[PDB]
């Protein structure tokens, strides 16, 4: 389920558009976008 | 002093003759020291 | 054969032999106006 | 011997950080002067 | 940052021998000459890294913000 | 992975230098062996490098806003995401629901950075990345705004993570100012081969010392040894040493007891030929720094391209094709050969 | 300033204090290098810009107006000079530079 | 990646552009869109 | 070429394009880096690939490198060998090097090429050893002598020059004569070779390959001997350690 | 003439101490340049299996991308090579990893809170806290299943760790073996150092019998020199216990009593070996390198 | 059916008419088996020149030139050595699986 | 060569010469045109009358 | 001046390849 991550308290909001840009636990303006589960390769030394 | 010369050359009337290396520069001519001070020509063998 | 070869830049030589050494000649005395602003005069 | 990495009192002070002293206090003595200067435009005789 | 993998230099396998190494120093309080030596590292190549090593991994685990507080 | 100086000094600890570590230890053969090593340029193990040494990378933020644009009384226009009337397929290859990318998704020049669809114009008009390296997104920070509590984002900053290992020409120096490029990546292969297998990782110039008078670097090469052997970390406070107390006479009753011989020097093999050289080669470990500039930010290349309007001539710019400038004292050394076909 | 000390043993601190007193003027001396010498060999060369050997081997500015009468007196290529009064050597070599 | 903008020559077909080489445009086939002038400015 | 303080006009010369995979960067050779005056501290250089033929003549027969062998100031040398070689030349003209036979070729071809087309005899010739009876070595100074057979022409004959050094005689024991460098027929008879010899030094003997041989001969030996000493670092290197 | 039946009357070999990680043997009268090749091959040539593509799915941890991604190739993963065939990576995708080239690797590791009672130990305050390399586990895709049934993969070093991991974090990938050799990557060395070393011989010069016999012992690793009295004066035991330390060239007094000096046909070939295969067989993957690296060029067109 | 016309490439512009002086350039060669030829080369009595050369060490280059006296061309000397470069490993293997089995 | 400079195929692969076509330099020029901006022994664009 | 002091305790720390710790 696509979500996000608080940077005070560390909820894991899922935001929708026309939304406040706060936190819902606690009123915070600045907020973290997580990683999902997607496929990325590398080389190697 | 660029333009205190060009008073002065248009007061001069100046008809520069372009042999310079600083003024066949400016007209992009081919500039008149080492392979370009000697114009090389082609004998054709048929009149 | 080790005459000047004609149509030779010998202007610019001339000064390409006084401009380049002259980039190593500003230190401190080993009078006499010494070195660049002598050269200057 | 003749002085000592400390590769138990790292790994205490990574691992556990101290809750007590700051240590390390030459580091906080060389900034001084920034933060006691600035401290002293409230605080000290007078105000 | 961890500990290195393979040695820099000669090409031995290093970093299965660092939390091996500090129990031969917060327990036996052995000096670093036997500690070192004591698990198998006997050229100075490989014998600089685990001695040397700062292991700044651990300030970093102390930032994370996946969990509260 | 960096360590920490075995060599150090005792003023070193009481600020505490290991809560931030610079630079790594390096097995130095001071030896003229390649010939790729002159100039004061030196020479990289590979296998080194392919194990990480010095294994750097990069970090920078970018700002994206549109509030910049956005007057006081403008409302709220465009927003990020994609919106509608389209479908350009691959942005959803990049980039989130949101407009927003994913983390650690592999960015180029071209490449969608963010979905910013409009409603003036009815099409997401993507910015790109503004720049020619391989970049990643670390974090992405979805950013609030201040003087209300309420309405959608007009900034986000994203974090990159341009990786950087340390190709060649990429800048060293030992704590003594011998500095010197990183001239080739020599195959470890070929390297100089020791009495045990104990191969060398920078190879030094020994044609760069006796006109720079960097002999602490001639101690702390076999002082280096010494606290790797024992297993001590030796001081190297200034002045410690009395003239009558030879720090080549202190570390060398510790490298006559260690096994070594007493001078630091160490009977190394070739490893292009399979013989022994002839003299015994000065070996220890020594600590290296890599340099901030880099040469990966420093070339360029250009054929053909954007002329201006006002003289017709090629740009300016590192990140625009710039094009390299004749200048004066060019044009009066072409003269000066007395080519007229190399100036026209 | 009379430093004794030697850089294989190392010098105390009094002279340590000296030695880095010659280096500051050794690099306040670099600080000042630099920008002295370009305002003369861009000065000779407007000027000396068009100046060049004639084929009658005369020292010719090319708007036609002449200064020397050959290259310095003798004319002699600069870069060719180099044996030519190289008289001993020049005899032992007469088989392979004739 | 193509833009809404002008037609051109090359006799193609009523074309469209975008910038390859910063400033010499061509069309769909590399052909060279003859004398562009490419405002720029140098910052500093 | 182009370094971007160009005082002398030397910094401003022409190259042969060679075109080296696996890299990112310019390559130079030592004889270039005496002449344009930068190490290899990672400077700035230009580059400009011209583009008719009336230019492509002039890059390679006025403003070339070997052309502009001697400074156009006073007539010095601006090319040479640098700082490998030259103390490592004062090995292999020592007296205690003493090649065997497979090391001859050896060293040989490895600065010689037919292949690559560095020779004017189109097959590389050797020459008697030194010691016969006992177990037949070769000489270092014959090696000179070899590779001053291979890439001068055969029409002409042999060098001869009288030379000194930097070393003063007595570092090699009691007076014997290696500061006095003679060149007889050809050969490296006496003497060991330097800066004096082959740096940016006047007189030397690459300076008496360019006047008695042209200027595109003693040009095409720095390339051999470029390649001469490089592979015999690579098989004998010089250290500086502690105890020196 | 050298015939090469002659070669083979002069080429002993001395096998000294023989395990299953380094081997200690001796080359009797070879050459510096047959006895190099050998170890030219062993660093390089030698085919060795390690993995090259990572193929992240999930990890948020402190340890990146990259460098996980790199921390995972320099394990020597015990797999026997002649039991992979080589890629063929001049196509895509599709068919460039098969069943039989790649052996498939993942990683699966979640670190939560573990509630535990007292500076705390965090392998008990965490459920999962530490990376193992131990945590490799073959995934058998294709047909390797009936065949690795007594040859199953085992990461050689089992005990590295790869990262270390908080509450929340979490890795998951997927890792492909790929077959190299040492001169593409490092990773791909079957070796720790195969590095030989070449017999010393010490020459006394004047007999140093008496007190010049006592001392001269601490010049020298201790089981070389045997003294006795004035008769049985001084010899070597063995030289081969001797590295080359020169310290007797410091003393003043037998600095010109003693020649040292390499018996120059007698190598010591020392291989260790980095976990992958045995040193006496890997050594044996240079003794038909090199007999099959003539025949690429024996049987082969000498083209114009 | 295939062969690999690029290995042993056989350069002109420095070979002799009678072939007893060859020109080679190897490709997917260096220092490797440059020595170990060489060697085997140079004891063929009548090689009369045999040096391995590497024009640059980044790609794989091996110019090597075998000359001979008389009555052999350079490329029938090449053919012993490579043949007894093959023979040296017959020795090797069977003095060194002699050694392992016998412990 | 001391004549010469050494150059990455990042430069070999945009520095192009306007070469006109011949008879003798056609055995070299198709085969630059083959190759194509890929591969180094090539061309990049070409010139029609 | 005391002088640096002579760390006291240290013992042979490389042998022969193949030879760890025979010697006493
Ligand atoms: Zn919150
Ligand atoms: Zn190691
Ligand atoms: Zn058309």
């Amino acid at each position: 389920t696509l979500k996000y991550i608080c940077a005070e308290c560390s909820s894991k909001l899922s935001l929708s558009r026309t939304d406040a840009v706060r936190c819902k636990d606690c009123g915070h303006r600045i907020l973290l976008k997580a990683r999902t589960k997607r496929l990325v390769q590398f080389e190697a030394r | 002093t660029t333009c205190q010369f060009l008073t002065k050359a248009v007061l001069d009337n100046e008809r520069e003759q372009l042999d310079s290396p600083s003024a066949r520069i400016v007209v992009g001519k081919l500039n008149n020291v080492g392979t370009g001070s000697f114009d090389v020509l082609a004998k054709v063998p048929n009149a | 054969r080790s005459l000047i070869n004609p149509g030779e830049a010998v202007g610019i030589i001339a000064s390409q032999s006084v401009g380049e050494p002259s980039t190593q000649m500003t230190l401190n005395t080993f009078n006499v106006t010494l070195g660049i602003p002598r050269l200057r005069e | 011997r003749t002085a000592d990495f400390r590769t138990l009192e790292r790994e205490s002070r990574f691992i556990n950080p101290p809750k007590d002293k700051s240590a390390f206090p030459l580091l906080q003595e060389a900034v001084q002067p920034h933060i006691g200067s600035f401290n002293a435009l409230t605080e000290g005789p007078d105000g | 940052m961890i500990v290195p993998v393979r040695c820099f230099s000669c090409g031995k396998v290093v970093g299965d021998k660092w939390e091996s190494y500090l129990n031969l120093l917060q327990e036996d309080e052995l000096d670093e000459g036997t500690a070192l030596s004591r698990l198998g590292l006997k050229r100075y190549c490989c014998r600089r890294m685990i001695l040397t090593h700062v292991d700044l991994i651990e300030k970093f685990l102390r930032y994370n913000p996946l969990e509260k507080r | 992975t960096g360590q920490t100086p075995i060599v150090k000094a005792n003023l070193y600890d009481d600020y505490g230098m290991d809560n931030f570590p610079n630079g790594f230890n390096a097995v130095v053969a001071v030896i003229s062996y390649t010939g790729y090593d002159m100039d004061d340029a030196m020479i990289i193990n590979k296998s080194a490098d392919e194990r990480g040494f010095g294994y750097g990378t990069m970090y920078k933020t970018e700002k994206v806003d549109l509030a910049l644009n956005r007057n006081r009384g403008d409302p709220i226009t465009q927003h990020f995401g994609f919106g509608n009337d389209e479908w350009p397929k691959e942005w959803l290859e990049k980039l989130d629901e949101d407009g927003l990318p994913y983390i650690g998704t592999y960015v180029e020049e071209g490449d969608p950075i963010c979905a910013y669809f409009d409603d003036t114009l009815n099409k997401t008009k993507i910015k790109t990345y503004h720049s020619s390296e391989p970049a990643y997104i670390e974090e992405v920070n979805l950013i609030g705004d201040e003087s209300n509590k309420f309405q959608e984002l007009q900034t986000v900053s994203i974090k990159y993570r341009i990786r950087r290992t340390p190709q060649i020409g990429d800048k060293f120096s030992s704590r003594h100012g011998q500095k010197g490029v990183c001239s080739r990546k020599w195959p470890t292969i070929d390297m100089p081969f020791s009495e045990t297998g104990i191969q060398p990782d920078i190879i030094i110039n020994p044609h760069a010392f006796p006109s720079r008078m960097t002999i602490g670097m001639f101690v702390e090469s076999l002082a280096g040894k010494a606290g790797a052997l024992h297993g001590i970390a030796q001081d190297s406070t200034p002045w410690i040493f009395n003239e009558d107390d030879t720090p080549a006479d202190y570390f060398g009753e510790q490298l006559a007891k260690a096994g070594y011989n007493y001078h630091g020097n160490e009977p190394m093999y070739s490893g292009a030929t399979g013989e022994e050289l002839r003299a015994d080669i000065y070996v220890g470990v020594v600590y290296y720094q890599r340099l901030r500039h880099m040469v990966n930010d420093k070339f360029q290349v250009r054929s053909t391209g954007p002329v201006n309007s006002l003289t017709m001539q090629p740009v300016k710019g590192r990140k625009r094709h710039g094009g390299i400038r004749v200048g004066e004292m060019e044009r009066d050394a072409l003269i000066g050969h007395g080519t007229s076909f190399l100036l026209q | 300033g009379y430093v004794k000390g030697r850089f294989y043993s190392g010098i105390k601190p009094q002279e340590y204090y000296f030695h880095c007193m010659a280096g500051r003027e050794g690099l306040i001396d670099t600080a000042v290098k630099t920008s002295r010498s370009g305002y003369l060999q861009r000065c000779l060369t407007k000027q000396l810009e068009g100046v060049h050997v004639s084929y009658d081997n005369s020292i010719r500015d090319a708007d036609g107006t002449l200064v020397q009468f050959m290259y310095g007196g003798d004319a002699i290529d600069i870069t060719k000079e180099s044996h030519m009064t190289q008289f001993e050597f020049c005899l032992d070599n007469y088989y392979a530079l004739l | 990646t193509f833009i809404r903008g002008p037609i051109c020559g090359t006799d193609n077909c009523p074309s469209r552009l975008w910038r390859i080489i910063d400033g010499r445009r061509t069309c769909q086939y590399g052909h060279v869109m003859e004398g562009d002038v490419e405002f720029n400015d140098d910052e500093d | 070429m182009n370094r971007q303080p160009t005082l002398h006009k030397a910094s401003m010369m022409g190259h042969k394009v060679r075109v080296l995979p696996n890299e990112k960067t310019l390559r130079l050779h030592y004889a270039n880096t005496g002449a344009y005056n930068a190490d290899f501290d990672g400077d700035e250089m230009n580059m400009h690939f011209p583009q008719n033929e009336n230019a492509r003549a002039e890059a390679l027969n006025l403003a070339n490198t070997d052309s502009q062998y001697l400074t156009p100031t006073s007539g010095s040398p601006v090319r040479g060998l640098i700082q490998d070689h030259i103390s490592a030349g004062v090995w292999l003209t020592s007296k205690d090097s003493f090649f065997t036979r497979e090391q001859y070729q050896q060293y040989i071809y490895g600065c010689i090429r037919p292949e690559d087309g560095h020779t004017t005899r189109s097959k590389i010739v050797t020459l008697p050893p030194t010691i016969f009876k006992p177990y037949p070595l070769w000489t270092g100074k014959q090696i000179i002598t070899t590779v001053l057979l291979n890439v001068t022409p055969p029409d002409m004959p042999g060098i001869n020059l009288i030379s000194k050094n930097k070393i003063k005689n007595e570092y090699w024991g009691k007076g014997s004569l290696e500061n006095e460098v003679l060149f007889k027929d050809g050969a490296l008879l006496c003497g060991i070779l330097d800066k004096s010899q082959y740096g940016a030094s006047k007189y030397g003997i690459v300076h008496s390959l360019h006047e008695v041989y042209g200027p595109e001969v003693a040009a095409k030996v720095l390339s051999v001997l470029g390649r001469l000493f490089t592979n015999y670092i690579t098989a004998t290197a010089f250290t500086c350690g502690m105890d020196d | 003439e050298w015939n090469v039946e002659k070669f083979k009357k002069d080429f002993e070999v001395n096998i000294s101490s023989l395990d299953a990680r380094e081997a200690n043997f001796d080359l009797i009268n070879i050459d510096t340049s047959i006895a190099n090749a050998f170890r030219r091959i062993m660093i390089s040539e030698v085919p060795s299996v390690a993995a090259e593509y990572v193929y992240f799915f999930n990890n948020t941890s402190v340890i990146q991308d990259e460098v996980l991604a790199h921390r995972i190739g320099l394990v020597p993963l015990k797999v026997d090579p002649d039991m992979l065939t080589w890629v063929d990576s001049n196509l895509p995708d599709d068919e460039k990893f098969t069943d039989e080239n790649t052996i498939v690797l993942s990683l699966n590791v979640k670190c939560t809170r573990n509630p535990d009672a007292p500076s705390t130990d965090p392998k008990e305050l965490y459920n999962n806290a530490h990376v193992y390399a131990r945590d490799l586990k073959f995934e058998p895709q294709g047909r390797q299943s009936t065949t690795f049934a007594d040859c199953p993969v085992v990461p050689a070093d089992p005990d590295i760790l790869l990262a270390k991991l908080r509450p929340g974090q979490e890795i998951s990938l997927k890792a492909h073996c790929i077959l190299g050799i040492g001169g593409d990557h490092a990773k791909f060395s079957p070796v720790s150092t195969a590095s030989y070393r070449l017999l010393p011989q010490i020459n006394i010069l004047q007999p140093i019998k008496g007190e010049s016999a006592r001392r001269f012992q601490k010049c020298f690793p201790p089981g070389v020199i045997g003294i006795d009295e004035g008769s049985d004066e001084a010899y070597v035991k063995d030289a081969r216990k001797d590295t080359v330390s020169r310290e007797v060239l410091r003393y003043e007094e037998f600095a010109d009593k003693v020649k040292l000096g390499r018996v120059r046909n007698h190598f010591i070939f020392n291989v260790e070996s980095a976990g992958a295969m045995t040193p006496e067989e890997i050594f044996f993957k240079s003794v038909r390198i090199l007999k099959n690296k003539a025949e690429y060029l024996k049987n082969c067109p000498i083209t114009q | 059916e295939e062969p690999d016309r690029e290995k042993i490439k056989l350069l002109t512009q420095a070979t002799s008419e009678d072939g007893t002086s060859a020109s080679f350039q190897i490709v997917e060669e260096d220092h490797t088996l440059g020595n170990a030829l060489r060697y085997v080369i140079m004891k063929n009595p009548d090689v009369e020149f045999c040096g391995y050369s590497i024009p640059h060490p980044s790609e794989n280059l091996l110019n090597i030139r075998i000359q001979t006296y008389g009555e052999t061309t350079a490329v029938d000397a090449l053919q012993k050595g490579l043949k007894d470069l093959m023979d040296l490993c017959d020795v090797v293997e069977s003095k060194f699986t002699e050694k392992i089995k016998s412990m | 060569e001391t004549n010469e400079i050494g150059v990455p195929p990042v430069f070999a692969v945009k520095l192009t010469y306007p070469e006109p076509v011949t008879a003798y330099n056609i055995a070299e020029l198709r085969q630059a045109v083959i190759n194509g901006p890929d591969k180094w022994p090539g061309a990049t664009q070409i010139q029609n009358e | 001046r005391k002088d640096v002091p002579k760390v006291e305790g240290l013992k042979l720390e490389h042998f022969a390849t193949g030879y760890d710790a025979e010697d006493f």
